[PDB]
């Protein structure tokens, strides 16, 4: 029903349809709403190339950029007390490790 | 809109509405006022120059490429007037348009308010209920047996006489009702 | 010379680019005047019950009737057994409750047979 | 009692009384956007006091005031979390909405 | 939720630079800020994240009223291609948008700088996926080109609206309204960023071609 | 970035890894090594509540700067040398970070340069 | 206050600090305070005492019903339908009273969350380790009955678990 | 509030405005009631270049079917009136 | 139950030596007092059922279905005296006895204490519903309509009767609470699978469940405004409570005999939701959007836990309410324009408002809106279902979706846009029209205050 | 304040809208001026970044490869 | 009839909700929690006069 002119004396002008004329088996899923078959400026299976190249290009390039990510030239982040045994729920009946760091 | 379309366009007709349709666009291309006057000058010259053709077939080929041209270097997103049927204000008073039959369902205490526009309007629908028959009679008379040809209706012919088919034209709702 | 368009089911082809509008012959006119006469009697019989004055209902449309009684009434006299027929309704039919019932009956084994093995982490799962 | 609790649930308290007048004779009147827009900027300068208590001594709460349902081991309950991005998204938010309903007065004129 | 922010900034950007509807325009222009909030809620820096939102508010309402007044003085129009010379005309729109503008590419001591200027800190030092970063930074270059597109066609130049001139911004509502949002872009983030407890470990050490990362895309 | 185009371009046996590091024991090459003290006690940051990872060991420098905001509340702009030398602080840590980094990388190269060459010296 | 027990519901002993102002100027969140004090705060008290005072006149109590406990669904035979209907709203009850306790455990460990800030993963261990505690049991009592629950469901199920606990103590016995 | 509500007098002097702005179109002897074509020796694409510039004045476009046939000043302004429901 | 019952009867000869001007007045102010005294049903025991005598009791399952049909019989007759007033005083009269001999049936098939008493009323509905459809329906499809909605339930009830007697036979009892208290296991053999069988088909053509659901659309478009009101409100209902009271003496064969309902009632979820995108017809779609509710509601019972069975009851209530508020709201505009056809009048919103509002509330509930009883039913059925199954939730989701969409597909199409410009015949809303409309809402809206209520005997 | 319209020509403008343009104008550059007089730090950095190449074996702990 | 408005919308309805809040809502437990104040070293507590020591005599890098 988009593609109809608007510009015309429609009897339902919304709908776009005179009044006993023949209705379209699909009307309800014609009723632009919904479903518009308008010509375009590019071609179909022109923006279908375009669109899924974007989107293929896009996901190749993140899994890539997880292979190779960006970091700074620095040492693992140090924390006191064993890394913080305690702190990070505990147990306090176990006897962690000893992490202990050094100065540089 | 106002006008009974024909059963088709004429070669002219068409190559006016490529004509407007390709300055449209190329003011949507060309933004400021001084470029697309000049580029709209070089449009109207390109266009004269097969203005005196009179091999019909040339001519019509000659608008079949031009129309390729265009969709091939049309504007993705021309300019549209605001209210027209691309607008980003096209519908935007339809829910305000309320048809002037559903005042005759008001209660008597709201006509009570307004009693001239009343009165006036039981003076309207007296005029419109004493046409009718003549409005009809009168097509009946104007049109061919083999039913209508075109969308074309008479104008009033006789003394008092009113077009037929005037009372939805005349009584439509505003375009800003509200 | 320009890169040419081709049309699809859901972007049409434009009326300017169609070769049809372009061939005219005297056979397509008289069947355009056919098509406008057409368009004129039924905008006339519609118009004279519009604006008449002692008119008060709906006025009633024998095009709309006729759609929905084809899209709801008149579907099963005119279907007959096809291969095709036959074909689409048993996919659409009972494919996919075949394919969930596989799907969920393969998740809910898989799930029972690790609760028996005491390996699911249930801890703080009282609601159910 | 603390004022931090009362505060903040007064301020989206406030905010419902323009709907509850929605059917009273205010309504009807040219006077009505007006009267939400001052409500607006009301509960705004409300909720600027519990920012300055958070912003003081850090300030975080919890209420659970109304018991809605219970089902077996679940209690549902009709609770307010009011830490920091609570106390601190909703003065910004009653500010822009105060300019935005006054420059609606303006805007929206003849509709 | 890293990735996904990333795409989004990025895209939303690209579609921004070409449209000629002044609201698309300032919509795009939200669709590629709220991406940059899922990039910094990415790098583990929600709180960074949550004070871009407070910031964002302030300019972005301010920029979609401007447009508003800018659309009803010239009878309903949106399209840019019909607005012309109203940096003169629209004297307080103009200076609002300006301001609007500058704090929406980071501007120095401003809001948008607090908020922005750190997230795009904090990718950079961070160990993150490579094509994220180099996504943000080209949404960065993005953001600071589209403004420049609003202000350029909208303000500068010659007239190009219908003759009938119904210019006027003189009411005090519009005035009053934009007034306080431009104060609040002006000064929110300052004052904000001063006044609450500090929840991120700040990046003190970075090099300075990395700390002039977002002046320089921005520039560019 | 240059350590990013070394690891990812050039041999990457010869860039340290940034998730296992370090792979040499801290008392590798030098003799004596003193590990690293902490100036605020567990409780007094549990007391803090300051978060569990601005919980480093600049997190005395931290404490400070809370309770002095705290105790200058309208004033918001009088917490400037506390801030200063908590950024200082970190400032400190990140630069120890960044010697371990290169620590690393250099022995790393010296390790290869030296064994393999001992190799060499094995070949013939 | 002391309406509810401080044994089922605790709590710490709220530490608060004092003020120490550092500043000569004056914090308006106090002078807030004292605005929204004796503006607020006192007639709020007032129409309270009010109310109390008419309360006081007529004061009138209920009591909590106590049930006595009557044999449960083990000592019941098989067709006895008096002693399963009692077993049966017995165990019910029961049912309920438990849900409660998870409901009360469950409470506790939402309040230390809050209460903690940003210390609760430490703070709340007790709390933590006291609700898994809580639900391990209630979970072996009536989970996978399903609706159309029973006594003699939770029985059976209770003696499934003790033929396999049994089976494997005495596997474990020749080992 | 916005603008006025148009008088038929204001439209037909902004027409013929637009009109003399126009290089084909003598000043001194054109007519509310001037045909364009008959009187004043213009073609078809004048008349759409005279159109598309009586669009640009009142900022609202005009179907092509309609304007096949405005080919007189005092027709646009019927038009415009009728279209934008101006009585007087 | 005795207090409620008689009452109720005696409605019947109240309304026949009642004045040929005053049958509505009377019938309706003493429907509205039963209701009320029905309204004492809700205070219930919690550990068990209250029983009144041997014959009755009421559940907590029971009391919201009792007050939802006493609530409904004035709402049936205030929606009703309107097409009805050409009518001569005898027929008026015989419209009414029929609609109370239903209400009747239906307090008693709900309270009953036995399977065969249950059953006898259960199979009496059939008979006012079936009269009110065929002779009062507008259509001539009415007569098929009622063929087939006669036919599809006895075919499923009568394999119930022989089921029952044989149970009654091998146990000894039909009581309900015996039946309770001596449950057994069924063991994994034929016998027991087409017991399972002829216990479960006829509650599941009632519902309806999919592919057994083509009566519906048949019988709810094409009788009488009460008559779909009453179908659409309690009578699917009437397949929930009988299969949750029935699949007690079925564990633990529903573990696997499960399985097609289930598969059929989720895919069929999809299926009637989408039917709903593409009608014509105003009823048919509000027939196929009960379909895909009571799909929600039979795999809600199927998994058999206690969320599930609170979600189902709550959901049986909140769909009856909002499905004949639907309905009566469709019947409005078939009044006016007199034709069921979703696209002859548009924008009916410029024309009347308050019912656009009415429009705008009963689409809300529909489509589940927090916080109101439909989601909260919704909610509970999908957690249980991804208790059972965490792939749920893909089929779950695209029902959700799907019914937000056709939902505002109807609000969207009906209301908004321009009015057809040929149609001068819509009044302005009567009062009895927006009372019908705000007697329907203000009760479900009520209801999330006190969510209890509705949530069944497992809370 | 009544303003009319103009028809092709500049429109018309009050003393008031020039003011507070200029004035809010002024005040956004003074304030970004005044902060980078005071906090030229958040823009230029303030503390220095080392160079690891600058770094002994002595502090960093290496040996001269021959252990 | 100057200052009607801040009291029936801003004072009558922080009236009824400190008065809900204060004998209803805080009259059951774990309703309002609030997390517990934060403690520096060389602060002094109001309930038991405690002083918490300050922090071990920074190395003073100045
Ligand atoms: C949340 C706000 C709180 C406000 C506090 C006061 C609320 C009192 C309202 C009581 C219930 C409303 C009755 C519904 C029928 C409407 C009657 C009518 O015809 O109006 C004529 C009347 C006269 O106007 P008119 O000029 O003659 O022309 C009217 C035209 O027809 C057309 O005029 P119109 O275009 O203005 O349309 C009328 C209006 C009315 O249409 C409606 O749809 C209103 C009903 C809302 C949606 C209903 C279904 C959704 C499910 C939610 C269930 C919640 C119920 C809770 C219990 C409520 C007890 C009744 O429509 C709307 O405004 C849009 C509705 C969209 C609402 C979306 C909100 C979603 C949920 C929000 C929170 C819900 C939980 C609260 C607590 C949460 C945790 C703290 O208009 C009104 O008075 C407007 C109604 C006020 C709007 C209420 C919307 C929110 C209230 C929801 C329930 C209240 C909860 C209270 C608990 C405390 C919080
Ligand atoms: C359109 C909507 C209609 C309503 C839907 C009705 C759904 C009814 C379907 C009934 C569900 C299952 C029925 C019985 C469960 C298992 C069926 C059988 O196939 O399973 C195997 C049975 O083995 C073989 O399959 C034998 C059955 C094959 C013969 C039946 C014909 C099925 C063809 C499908 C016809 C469609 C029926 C519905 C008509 C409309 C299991 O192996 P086994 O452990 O050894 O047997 C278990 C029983 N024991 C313990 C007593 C031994
Ligand atoms: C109004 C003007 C008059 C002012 C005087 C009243 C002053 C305060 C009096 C308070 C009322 C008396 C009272 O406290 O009784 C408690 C009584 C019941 O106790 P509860 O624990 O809260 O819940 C029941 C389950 N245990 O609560 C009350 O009735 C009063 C407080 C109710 C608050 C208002 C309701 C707000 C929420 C509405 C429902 C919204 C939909 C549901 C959302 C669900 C979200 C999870
Ligand atoms: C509107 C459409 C609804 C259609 C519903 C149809 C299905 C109904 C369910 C099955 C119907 C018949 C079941 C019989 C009633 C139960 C009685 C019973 O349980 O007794 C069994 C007897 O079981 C049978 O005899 C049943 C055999 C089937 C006979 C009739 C076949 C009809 C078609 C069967 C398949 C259809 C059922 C599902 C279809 C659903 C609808 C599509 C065991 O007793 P004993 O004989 O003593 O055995 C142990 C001692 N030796
Ligand atoms: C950027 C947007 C894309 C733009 C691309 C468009 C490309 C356009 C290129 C040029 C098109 C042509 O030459 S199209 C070639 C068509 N040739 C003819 O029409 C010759 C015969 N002339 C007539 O029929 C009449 O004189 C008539 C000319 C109609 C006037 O009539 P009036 O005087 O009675 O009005």
């Amino acid at each position: 029903q988009q593609e109809r002119d608007p510009w015309y004396d429609w009897d339902h002008p919304d709908l776009r349809l005179n009044w006993g004329e023949p209705i379209h088996w699909d009307l309800d899923m014609y009723i632009r709403n919904r479903v518009d078959t308008s010509p375009t400026p590019v071609s179909w299976n022109t923006m279908c190339k375009h669109l899924f190249g974007f989107v293929a290009f896009m996901l190749f390039m993140f899994w890539v950029g997880e292979i190779y990510p960006s970091y700074q030239p620095v040492g693992p982040k140090q924390y006191p007390y064993n890394d913080l045994y305690l702190e990070r729920g505990g147990d306090p009946t176990k006897e962690p490790e000893p992490v202990v760091h050094y100065e540089i | 809109a106002f006008s009974a379309p024909a059963a088709y366009l004429t070669h002219q007709q068409k190559v006016l509405r490529l004509y407007k349709r390709a300055l449209r666009h190329l003011e949507s291309w060309c933004v400021h006022r001084d470029k697309y006057r000049y580029f709209a000058c070089l449009m109207r010259a390109r266009f004269d120059e097969h203005k005196n053709e009179k091999d019909m077939v040339k001519a019509t080929q000659l608008l079949r490429q031009a129309e390729e041209e265009f969709w091939y270097g049309q504007h993705p997103q021309p300019y549209i007037f605001p209210e027209s049927p691309g607008g980003t204000s096209y519908e935007r008073y339809e829910c305000y348009k309320v048809p002037e039959w559903c005042l005759d369902d008001w209660h008597p205490s709201e006509k009570a308010m307004y009693p001239d526009y009343f009165a006036k309007r039981e003076q309207w629908k007296r005029l419109r209920r004493e046409s009718w028959e003549r409005e009809v009679k009168q097509l009946q008379e104007e049109t061919p047996p083999g039913g209508p040809r075109t969308e074309a209706l008479p104008p009033a012919r006789k003394e008092g006489d009113l077009p037929p088919l005037w009372w939805h034209i005349v009584t439509r709702p505003r375009e800003r009702p509200m | 010379s320009f890169p040419k368009y081709k049309p699809s089911r859901l972007a049409t082809l434009p009326a300017t680019l169609d070769p049809a509008e372009y061939d005219i012959s005297p056979e397509t006119r008289k069947a355009q005047a056919e098509r406008l006469a057409i368009r004129s009697r039924l905008k006339r019989e519609y118009l004279l019950q519009y604006n008449d004055p002692n008119r008060l209902g709906v006025i009633e449309d024998p095009a709309l009737i006729r759609w929905t009684y084809a899209r709801s009434a008149n579907i099963y006299p005119n279907f007959r057994p096809t291969p095709k027929t036959s074909l689409l309704g048993a996919l659409f039919g009972i494919g996919p409750l075949f394919f969930w019932y596989y799907v969920f009956k393969t998740d809910r084994d898989k799930k029972e047979k690790l609760i028996q093995e005491g390996k699911l982490d249930q801890t703080f799962n009282i609601s159910y | 009692m603390n004022p931090f609790a009362s505060l903040t649930l007064t301020t989206l308290t406030i905010l419902t009384i323009p709907i509850m007048m929605s059917n009273s004779n205010i309504y009807k009147t040219n006077l009505y956007p007006n009267y939400v827009k001052t409500t607006v900027s009301y509960a705004f300068t409300l909720s600027l006091v519990p920012l300055l208590m958070f912003m003081h001594t850090g300030q975080e709460m919890i209420i659970s005031n109304w018991h809605w349902m219970t089902l077996q081991t679940v209690e549902l309950s009709l609770s307010f979390k009011m830490d920091y991005f609570s106390v601190m998204f909703i003065p910004v938010a009653l500010f822009v909405t105060w300019s935005i309903m006054e420059f609606s007065m303006w805007y929206m004129h003849s509709d | 939720t890293l990735c996904l922010g990333a795409i989004t900034t990025l895209f939303t950007a690209l579609c921004a630079i070409t449209q000629n509807d002044i609201k698309k325009i300032v919509a795009f222009s939200t669709s590629s800020q709220l991406g940059l909030m899922m990039v910094t809620i990415g790098i583990n820096q929600p709180h960074l994240a949550f004070l871009h939102i407070c910031m964002h508010a302030f300019f972005k309402a301010m920029l979609f009223m401007c447009s508003g007044s800018i659309i009803h003085s010239l009878n309903d129009e949106q399209d840019i291609r019909k607005m012309g010379g109203l940096y003169k005309a629209m004297p307080f729109t103009t200076t609002a948008l300006i301001i609007g503008s500058l704090a929406l590419t980071g501007m120095p001591y401003l809001t948008g700088f607090y908020s922005k200027d750190l997230i795009i800190e904090a990718v950079n030092m961070s160990y993150t996926n490579a094509w994220a970063l180099l996504m943000t930074l080209i949404a960065t270059s993005l953001t600071a080109a589209y403004s420049t597109r609003i202000i350029f066609f909208a303000f500068l130049g010659k007239p190009r609206f219908p003759p009938l001139v119904l210019i006027n911004e003189n009411n005090p509502l519009l005035i009053n309204s934009i007034k306080r949002l431009l104060i609040g872009s002006i000064f929110a983030g300052f004052i904000i960023s001063n006044n609450i407890p500090p929840m991120t470990v700040p990046n003190t050490t970075m090099p300075l071609y990395m700390k002039m990362t977002a002046l320089i895309v921005t520039i560019m | 970035g240059a350590h990013l185009a070394r690891r990812y371009l050039g041999d990457a046996s010869k860039e340290p890894d940034p998730l296992r590091m370090p792979t040499f024991p801290p008392d590798y090459g030098f003799p004596e090594r003193k590990e690293r003290e902490m100036v605020a006690t567990q409780q007094e940051m549990n007391d803090a509540q300051l978060m569990l990872q601005q919980r480093d060991y600049c997190a005395h420098y931290l404490i400070q700067l809370l309770k002095c905001k705290r105790d200058s509340f309208p004033n918001f702009l009088a917490c400037k040398h506390e801030q200063h030398d908590w950024d200082y602080c970190e400032h400190l840590d990140y630069v120890k970070r960044m010697k371990e980094f290169e620590r690393e990388r250099r022995l790393l190269q010296r390790k290869k340069r030296r064994e393999q060459r001992e190799a060499e010296m094995a070949r013939g | 206050p002391d309406s509810w027990d401080k044994d089922v519901y605790p709590e710490p002993p709220r530490r608060t600090p004092a003020p120490a102002p550092q500043t000569s100027l004056p914090n308006p969140v106090t002078y807030l305070t004292k605005i929204f004090d004796l503006l607020v705060d006192r007639p709020v008290t007032l129409a309270r005492e009010f109310i109390e005072q008419q309360h006081a006149k007529n004061r009138y109590y209920y009591y909590h019903r106590e049930f006595r406990r009557v044999p449960d669904i083990t000592e019941c035979e098989e067709k006895d339908i008096l002693c399963m209907f009692e077993a049966e709203m017995q165990w019910r009850r029961d049912y309920k009273v438990d849900q409660e306790i998870v409901n009360i455990i469950q409470e506790r460990l939402k309040a230390c969350q809050q209460r903690e800030g940003e210390s609760y993963r430490q703070n709340c261990a007790k709390e933590l380790e006291q609700f898994t505690q809580v639900s391990k049991a209630f979970q072996d009592r009536y989970s996978d009955l399903g609706a159309h629950y029973s006594a003699r469901k939770c029985l059976a199920k209770q003696k499934q678990r003790m033929l396999a606990e049994r089976k494997a103590a005495k596997e474990a016995a020749a080992a | 509030s916005d603008a006025p509500p148009l008088t038929l007098e204001a439209i037909k002097d902004r027409v013929l405005y637009v009109l003399k702005l126009y290089d084909k179109i003598d000043p001194e002897k054109l007519s509310v009631n001037s045909h364009f074509m008959k009187d004043l020796g213009l073609d078809s694409l004048d008349q759409v270049e005279i159109i598309m510039a009586m669009e640009d004045e009142f900022g609202f476009e005009i179907p092509d079917i309609d304007a096949e046939k405005l080919m007189c000043p005092q027709e646009i302004v019927d038009y415009i009136a009728d279209k934008k429901d101006v009585y007087e | 139950m005795l207090k409620i019952i008689i009452p109720t009867t005696m409605l019947l000869p109240m309304t026949w030596m009642s004045k040929h001007n005053m049958i509505w007045i009377n019938a309706t102010v003493h429907s509205l007092l039963i209701s009320l005294i029905s309204l004492s049903l809700l205070n219930q025991l919690g550990e068990n059922s209250l029983n009144f005598s041997l014959t009755f009791f009421s559940d907590s399952l029971s009391a919201p279905l009792l007050v939802l049909t006493t609530w409904l019989l004035p709402l049936m007759l205030m929606a009703s005296q309107s097409h009805l007033s050409k009518e001569t005083t005898t027929r008026k009269k015989l419209y009414i006895t029929m609609l109370i001999l239903l209400q009747l049936f239906l307090i008693m098939t709900f309270t009953a204490t036995e399977l065969i008493l249950f059953y006898i009323l259960f199979e009496a509905t059939l008979v006012p519903t079936l009269i009110i459809i065929t002779r009062w329906g507008n259509q001539t499809e009415r007569l098929n309509a009622g063929l087939y909605f006669l036919f599809y339930t006895l075919a499923g009830s009568l394999p119930l009767l022989v089921a029952l007697v044989y149970i009654q036979n091998t146990t000894g009892s039909l009581n309900f609470l015996i039946i309770h208290y001596w449950s057994h296991p069924l063991s994994n053999s034929w016998s027991n699978i087409f017991m399972w069988l002829a216990c479960i088909m006829a509650f599941m053509v009632k519902m309806p469940l999919y592919g057994l659901h083509l009566w519906l659309p048949k019988a709810h478009v094409e009788a009488p405004i009460a008559g779909s009101m009453v179908l659409a409100a309690v009578l699917l209902k009437l397949g929930g409570y009988g299969m949750m009271r029935i699949t007690t003496i079925l564990n633990p064969l529903t573990n696997y005999m499960a399985y097609p309902f289930l598969m059929l009632s989720m895919w069929g979820m999809i299926m009637t939701s989408s039917i709903c995108l593409r009608q014509t017809d105003l009823k048919s779609l509000i027939a196929y959007s009960s379909v895909s509710h009571m799909a929600l509601v039979i795999v809600a019972i199927m998994i058999q836990t206690p969320w599930s069975f609170m979600g189902a009851t709550a959901l049986m209530i909140a769909h009856g309410l909002t499905s004949s508020m639907l309905f009566c709201l469709a019947n409005t505009n078939y009044e006016r324009v007199h034709s069921r056809t979703m696209i002859l009048a548009r924008g009916l919103q410029t024309l009347l408002p308050l019912m656009a509002t009415w429009w705008l509330v009963a689409s809300l509930t529909n489509l589940a809106l927090p916080p109101s009883i439909n989601l909260i039913g919704e909610l509970f059925i999908i957690t249980a279902s991804f208790s059972w199954s965490n792939i749920t939730i893909i089929l779950m989701g695209m029902n959700m979706m799907i019914t937000a969409l056709y939902s505002l597909y109807m609000l969207i199409t009906t209301q908004r846009g321009k009015y057809t410009h040929h149609i001068n015949n819509i009044k302005p809303s009567f009062t009895r029209e927006n009372a019908l409309m705000a007697l329907h809402i203000l009760p479900l809206l009520l209801l999330t205050l006190n969510p209890k209520m509705i949530l069944g005997p497992l809370y | 304040v009544h303003i009319e319209p103009r028809y092709r020509q500049f429109p018309q403008l009050t003393r008031s809208q020039l003011i507070q343009a200029e004035f809010f104008s002024a005040t956004m550059w003074f304030w970004i001026l005044w902060r980078f007089w005071h906090d030229s730090d958040a823009v230029l950095g303030h503390f220095p970044y080392p160079d690891p190449s600058q770094w002994t074996d002595e502090e960093l702990g290496i040996l001269p490869d021959d252990e | 009839r100057h200052s009607i408005f801040a009291v029936t919308h801003v004072l009558i309805p922080v009236w009824i909700i400190h008065y809900y809040l204060k004998y209803h809502v805080t009259a059951k437990p774990y309703t309002v929690v609030e997390r517990k104040p934060r403690i520096f070293p060389g602060d002094t507590i109001l309930e038991t006069g405690e002083v918490i020591p300050l922090m071990k005599e920074f190395p003073d890098q100045h």
